[PDB]
């Protein structure tokens, strides 16, 4: 368990390990935007 | 828009980044930013862990794969395996993801609005794929962190709070390694023995002192090289047989990291010293001879004269012969008897498993432990089932080993696979038939029929 | 059997070797290109 | 300076003073006057070059580290120390840990060595008081083109170029070593064969015992 | 009063009126006074370390008193006698009055490039030795009450491959 | 068999056996590059220069 | 209520947008995206 | 504090993170707006030493 300060903020953590996945997703999201030029 | 599209390139989108090759700031920029990414990832996974947490469960248990290695290191870790805080943890999260902030920035900044050459403005950090001497002094450079770096984890181990060691007497506890092995010969006979069963090219290092002294030679052998090419320029022998491009680096590059991921992989199945069981959970062959320990004992109990019962073949169902002599467990598990964990080396004499030992002086904490790591043994499913394929599906366990070890075989061969590709598009490129034949020089109509 | 172990020792040096400096020898250069 | 290759060396450091002139020289004590400190003979007249007096100075204490070298290694390896006394084994041959080998040594040969060095520094003071112009290290007859000595050095300027070279790094490189043979010993109580040795071994801690097979 | 003594952590660091006025007037009095504080506290550091791995076989008192005996730290101050410490600093004293040896002339000539610049470093490093200095009798004294009050016995605390 | 060994040498015969035919091999290489200290091409995997 | 689930929904979510409203923004600016 | 402090902390990351990315891109935008963000770097950095210090000084 996190230290009782942050246990609050705990769902953020909850989150956080998946985003780099995400990242890659935003490459192909991002050349979708431009007409894969 | 002029090194970003098909035309201006000739290089797809979906292959992309290789648009990147001539361009040095906005190379710079993407390796910057992906050392964030990975920087970030780690910091999130350790707090992700730390959330987590149960302090009844074993870490093994709870599907951890980053504590082992911060407990490994000594910290916030007692004696037997035991965790008493998790607040080390959560800062070295924290301090992981703020860097990785600060490095993100670092890569989005070159990567954008930086100078897409570094040749004409900074010509220090320039580069041009074909020189050799500034290629030398990169990798020099490099190498001198690397061994600086090795040289952080020997100074860690012996005058920073020290390492975790299993070996150690009394239990598995922390330690100072005081004495590290210098010698020569016994650091680079495990670089230079055979890779097969019985001998464990680099898996096989038992203790402390001589993981402390090879990283101590690790580290000398790395500053050393970092200082030689730096200074020095490419030989003879050397500049014919090597192709002098970017992508041919990468090859290299890309071989070698596949080889280490190979390593690495078959490292976490099979060591127990860097890897203690109390963190990671029991080995293949260990699970193997806790159920004959802990069978054996059962059956001892009973009065039955152990070392002495026939088998069902004839062999002896608790002790055998190793095809050396050496005494040890019957049964299947007799292909696993170069095994060496720390709660069954007090039984071990000279000749092997002593008799007498095991008649008289055995423990309940051996007991214990040979049934919790026979009760956890590294079997599951992809959905995390556990124990053999037709148990049914109660437990929920997979050993953090058997991920470590799938995940990165998984890796190194692709990096081969890459290695393969990349070597052979390289010295295509370089040798300038990469694009097609000819279609008025093809060289096979120039050499003699067959 | 001390014999038959030198005797593949030798063959196995003798081919790795072989190729160890075969691709020494300026390989890159071979090519139909120059 | 390529020595210090990412700096400057003094306002007037010289290419070719010296052979060893690649600039090396980041406080340069070459700038400072370098003269007869504290009266050392001073003299007014071609007195040298106050950078040929230091480099003079690198060449005695190189010359003499380098001799020391070989005083550390033979008494061990190169003759094991063939002291072979007609009696006292102390203060001979046994003592091989160089340290201690000084430490038996009785004063006769120390004032042997002393007096023959001082000789030495008598007959170059006899030269260079009287050698201005090229001071040239005091070079005098020592092994010089006139040879004042057998086998009269027979070479040619060029070879007498790269002579001067070999000299000039090897005396550098062997200041270096003569202080870590000294610090290594006295920080082992040992000569350099002993950890050299049971380096290039197997540790009798595991020997793997020998191939007692069938 | 924008002089050398100045740099990137702080342009003129004087969080008081201390700078401003006397102007050239204890500027350079006090440029020689944190001169000299700096280097005696740099030699102090150079001291603490000294005594712990060597130490060199006089007799201060001959016939007993050898420096291989005396304690290294604080202790070495109540150890010496009061009569000894005042010829040791009267011989300091007639040095700083007389320049004898301690390179009584030579400073080479540096120009006024790299003299500034080496003036500069010099100035830093003493004022980095003076909390060195600071530290380091603080450590002792506190020990020395408390055996470990501290905690970290040894002396020196880091450098630990001395104690 | 699994006694580690250094390479797998376990009779100075078969290190000193072992070593001719890289010693040939090295003396046949050397016998086509022999005085080679220059040449610079300075080319992507060119290597044009013999 | 499980208040986890109202809490690890809604952070998922606005993770999951934002990135989306960066090429939102830059499209809209006319960036050299 | 801590808690309340970190939750600022995060609030000003994510307004840092959706606006920094969208600068740098814009052409000419950063410049122009350079020391608004060297404010808002130091307003960061020194909630990050503020919650350091909460926290040692709370253990
Ligand atoms: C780690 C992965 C990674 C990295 C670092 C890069 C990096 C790069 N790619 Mg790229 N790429 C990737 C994956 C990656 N790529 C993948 C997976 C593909 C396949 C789809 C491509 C396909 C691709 C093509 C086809 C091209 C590039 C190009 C480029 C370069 C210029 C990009 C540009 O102008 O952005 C412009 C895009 C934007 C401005 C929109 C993105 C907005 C930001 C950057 C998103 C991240 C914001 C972040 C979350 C906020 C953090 C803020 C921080 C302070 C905390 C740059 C070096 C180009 C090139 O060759 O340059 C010469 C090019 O033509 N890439
Ligand atoms: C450090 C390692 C490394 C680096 C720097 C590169 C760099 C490069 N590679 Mg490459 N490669 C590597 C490893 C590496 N490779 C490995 C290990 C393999 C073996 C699989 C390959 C196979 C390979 C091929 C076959 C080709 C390249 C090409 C290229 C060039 C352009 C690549 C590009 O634009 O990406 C664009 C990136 C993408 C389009 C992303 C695709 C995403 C993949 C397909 C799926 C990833 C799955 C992931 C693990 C999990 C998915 C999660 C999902 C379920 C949500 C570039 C020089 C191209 C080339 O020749 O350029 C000259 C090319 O044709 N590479
Ligand atoms: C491997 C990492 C790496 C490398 C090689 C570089 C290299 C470079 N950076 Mg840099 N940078 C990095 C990481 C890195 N950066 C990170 C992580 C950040 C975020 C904190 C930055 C933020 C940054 C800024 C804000 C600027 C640079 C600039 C530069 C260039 C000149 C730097 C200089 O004068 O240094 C001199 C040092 C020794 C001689 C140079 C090409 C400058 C540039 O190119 O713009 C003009 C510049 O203004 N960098
Ligand atoms: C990441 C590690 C790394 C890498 C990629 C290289 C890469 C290289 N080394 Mg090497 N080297 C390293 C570490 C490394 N070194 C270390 C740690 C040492 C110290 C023992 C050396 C000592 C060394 C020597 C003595 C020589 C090389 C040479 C070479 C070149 C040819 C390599 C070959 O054919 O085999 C190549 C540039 C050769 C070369 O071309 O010299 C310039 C060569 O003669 N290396
Ligand atoms: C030992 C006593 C001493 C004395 C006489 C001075 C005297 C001086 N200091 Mg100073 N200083 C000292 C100790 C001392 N310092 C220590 C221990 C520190 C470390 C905290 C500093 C840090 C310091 C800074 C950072 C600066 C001065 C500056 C100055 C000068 C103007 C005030 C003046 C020459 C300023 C200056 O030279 O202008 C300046 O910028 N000092
Ligand atoms: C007893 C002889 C003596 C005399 C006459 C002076 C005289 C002076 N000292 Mg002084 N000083 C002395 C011994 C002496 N010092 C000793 C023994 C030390 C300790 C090493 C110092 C350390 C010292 C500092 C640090 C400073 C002076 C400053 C000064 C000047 C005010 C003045 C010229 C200030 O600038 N002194
Ligand atoms: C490389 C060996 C080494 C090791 C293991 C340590 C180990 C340690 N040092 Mg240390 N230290 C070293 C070299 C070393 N030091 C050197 C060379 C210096 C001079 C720059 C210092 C200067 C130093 C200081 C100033 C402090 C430590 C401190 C410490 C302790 C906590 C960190 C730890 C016992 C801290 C106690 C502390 O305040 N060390
Ligand atoms: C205001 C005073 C103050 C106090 C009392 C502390 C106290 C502490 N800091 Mg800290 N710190 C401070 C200011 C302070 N810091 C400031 C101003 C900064 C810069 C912004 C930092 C940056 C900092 C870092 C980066 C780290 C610490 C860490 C620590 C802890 C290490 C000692 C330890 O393990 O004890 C035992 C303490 C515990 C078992 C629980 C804590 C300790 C509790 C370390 C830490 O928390 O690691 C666990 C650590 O990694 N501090
Ligand atoms: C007529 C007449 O008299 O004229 C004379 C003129 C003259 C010039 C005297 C003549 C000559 C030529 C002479 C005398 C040439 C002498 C040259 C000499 C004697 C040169 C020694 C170098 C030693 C070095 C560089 C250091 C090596 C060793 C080093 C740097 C080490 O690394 C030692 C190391 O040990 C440590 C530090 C630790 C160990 O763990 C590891 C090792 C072992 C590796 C003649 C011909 O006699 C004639
Ligand atoms: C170029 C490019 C790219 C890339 C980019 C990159 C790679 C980036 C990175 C980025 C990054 C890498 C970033 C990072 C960030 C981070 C951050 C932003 C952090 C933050 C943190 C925080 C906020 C924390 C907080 C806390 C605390 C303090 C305590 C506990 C709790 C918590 C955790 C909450 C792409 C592919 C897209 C596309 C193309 C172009
Ligand atoms: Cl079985």
């Amino acid at each position: 368990k996190l230290p009782e300060a942050y246990a609050f903020l705990n769902p953020i953590v909850d989150v956080m390990p998946v985003i780099p996945v995400l990242f890659f997703l935003l490459a192909f999201v991002w050349q979708a935007a431009v007409s894969f030029r | 828009i002029a090194g970003r599209d098909i035309e201006s390139t000739g290089f797809a989108w979906w292959s992309g980044n290789a648009r990147l090759i001539n361009v040095s700031g906005k190379l710079l920029g993407a390796h910057v930013a992906h050392a964030g990414l990975m920087v970030f990832w780690a910091g999130a996974m350790v707090l992700f862990e730390v959330s987590h947490f149960v302090p009844e469960k074993p870490t093994y248990e709870q599907g951890f794969i980053l504590i082992q290695h911060l407990a490994t290191l000594g910290y916030g870790i007692g004696p037997g395996g035991e965790i008493t805080s998790t607040v080390p943890y959560f800062a070295v999260g924290v301090i992981h993801l703020i860097s990785s902030a600060i490095l993100g920035f670092g890569g989005i900044y070159h990567s954008l609005l930086g100078p897409d050459t570094l040749e004409e403005s900074f010509p220090f950090f320039g580069y041009d794929w074909r020189d050799k001497n500034k290629m030398t002094t990169i990798l020099g450079i490099h190498l001198c962190l690397l061994g600086l770096g090795s040289f952080l984890l020997v100074i860690k181990a012996m005058y920073l709070g020290g390492v975790y060691d299993t070996w150690a007497p009394g239990g598995g506890d922390v330690r100072y390694i005081t004495t590290p092995t210098l010698n020569p010969i016994v650091i680079f006979g495990y670089v230079f023995r055979s890779p097969f069963g019985g001998d464990g090219w680099v898996v096989s290092v038992n203790n402390m002192e001589d993981v402390i002294g090879g990283h101590i030679w690790v580290g000398i052998l790395c500053i050393v090289g970092g200082i030689w090419h730096i200074f020095t320029k490419p030989f003879a022998w050397a500049r014919r047989a090597f192709v002098w491009s970017g992508e041919a680096y990468l090859s290299y590059s890309l071989a070698a990291i596949s080889l280490m991921g190979f390593t690495a992989a078959l490292y976490s199945w099979y060591n127990n010293t860097a890897y203690p069981s109390e963190l990671y959970g029991p080995t293949g062959p260990e699970a193997s001879q806790a159920q004959a320990f802990t069978f054996l004992v059962r059956d001892q109990r009973l009065g039955a004269n152990v070392s002495s019962a026939q088998g069902p073949t004839g062999l002896g169902k608790y002790l055998m012969r190793s095809p050396s002599g050496e005494i040890i467990f019957g049964g299947e598990t007799m292909r696993f008897w170069d095994l060496r964990a720390p709660w069954v080396e007090p039984l071990r004499g000279p000749n092997g498993l002593d008799i007498n030992k095991i008649k008289n002086d055995i423990q309940p904490w051996q007991e214990r432990r040979a049934a919790e790591y026979m009760t956890h043994a590294p079997l599951g499913s992809l959905n995390s089932v556990g124990g053999v394929a037709t148990e049914i599906n109660s437990v929920n366990y997979v050993s953090p080993r058997s991920w470590l070890c799938c995940s990165h075989f998984f890796l190194a061969f692709f990096f081969l696979v890459g290695h393969w590709w990349h070597a052979g598009r390289a010295r295509a490129a370089a040798a300038g038939f990469e694009k097609g034949i000819d279609r008025d020089f093809e060289p096979v109509l120039s050499m003699t029929p067959l | 059997m001390l014999t038959l172990k030198i005797l593949v020792y030798t063959t196995v040096i003798f081919f790795v070797s072989l190729f160890i400096f075969g691709f020494l020898s300026s390989d890159p250069s071979r090519n139909p290109n120059r | 300076s390529p020595r210090a290759l990412p700096f400057g060396s003094a306002p007037a450091t010289l290419d070719g003073s010296l052979v060893g002139d690649v600039g090396f020289d980041p406080i340069g004590f070459s700038t400072a006057p370098f003269a007869s400190f504290n009266n050392p003979l001073y003299k007014e007249g071609d007195f040298m070059s106050d950078l040929e007096w230091l480099r003079e100075a690198e060449l005695t204490h190189g010359r003499i580290a380098q001799l020391a070298v070989l005083g550390f290694i033979w008494p061990a390896l190169f003759g094991t120390f063939p002291g072979n006394e007609n009696f006292g084994g102390a203060d001979a041959f046994s003592y091989v840990n160089p340290l201690e080998a000084i430490t038996h040594v009785p004063d006769l040969a120390i004032y042997q060595i002393v007096g023959g060095m001082a000789w030495v520094e008598y007959q170059r003071v006899i030269r260079i008081k009287e050698q201005g112009k090229n001071r040239v290290s005091g070079d005098i007859g020592l092994g010089y083109p006139g040879g004042w000595n057998p086998f009269n050095l027979n070479y040619s300027p060029e070879e007498y170029a790269e002579k001067q070279l070999q000299e000039i790094k090897h005396c550098r490189l062997a200041m270096i070593g003569a202080f870590g043979l000294f610090f290594q010993a006295l920080n082992s109580g040992t000569d350099i064969v002993s950890q050299l040795s049971p380096a290039f071994a197997a540790p009798d801690y595991a020997a793997k015992a020998g191939y007692f097979l069938p | 009063e924008n002089e050398i003594g100045a740099l990137a952590p702080t342009g003129f660091f004087d969080p008081a009126k201390l700078s401003d006025g006397i102007s050239q007037e204890k500027f350079d009095q006090y440029r020689l006074a944190e001169l000299k504080h700096g280097r005696a506290a740099m030699l102090a550091v150079l001291g603490y370390v000294a005594p712990e791995t060597y130490r060199f076989g006089y007799d201060l008192i001959p016939g007993e008193l050898s420096t291989r005996d005396i304690p290294n730290g604080v202790a070495a101050l109540n150890a010496i006698p009061f009569g000894g410490w005042v010829q040791m600093i009267a011989f300091v004293g007639t040095v700083e009055a007389y320049g004898w040896f301690t390179s009584p002339t030579g400073v080479l000539d540096l120009p006024a490039d790299i003299l500034a610049k080496r003036q500069t470093s010099e100035l830093q490093h003493g004022r980095l030795a003076m909390l060195a200095f600071l530290e380091l009798i603080r450590h002792d004294s506190q020990n020395l009450a408390q055996p470990g009050f501290d905690g970290y016995d040894n002396l020196i605390t880091g450098l630990p491959f001395l104690y | 068999a699994r006694f580690a060994n250094g390479k797998p040498q376990s009779i100075e015969a078969k290190y000193i056996m072992r070593s001719p035919a890289e010693w040939d091999r090295f003396m046949r290489f050397m016998d086509r590059y022999a005085e080679a200290n220059g040449l610079g091409f300075s080319s992507x995997x060119x290597x044009x220069x013999x | 209520d499980t208040r986890l689930l109202v809490i690890a929904a809604p952070v998922l979510v606005a993770a999951s947008w934002a990135l989306f409203n960066i090429g939102r923004l830059a499209i809209q600016q006319i960036q050299r995206l | 504090m801590i808690t309340a402090l970190t939750a600022l902390f995060v609030l000003v990351s994510l307004a840092l993170v959706v606006t920094v990315p969208v600068a740098l891109a814009t052409p000419g935008e950063w410049e122009t707006s350079k020391d608004q963000f060297n404010k808002i770097f130091q307003l960061w950095v020194g909630l990050v030493v503020a919650i350091a210090t909460a926290d040692g000084i709370s253990t």
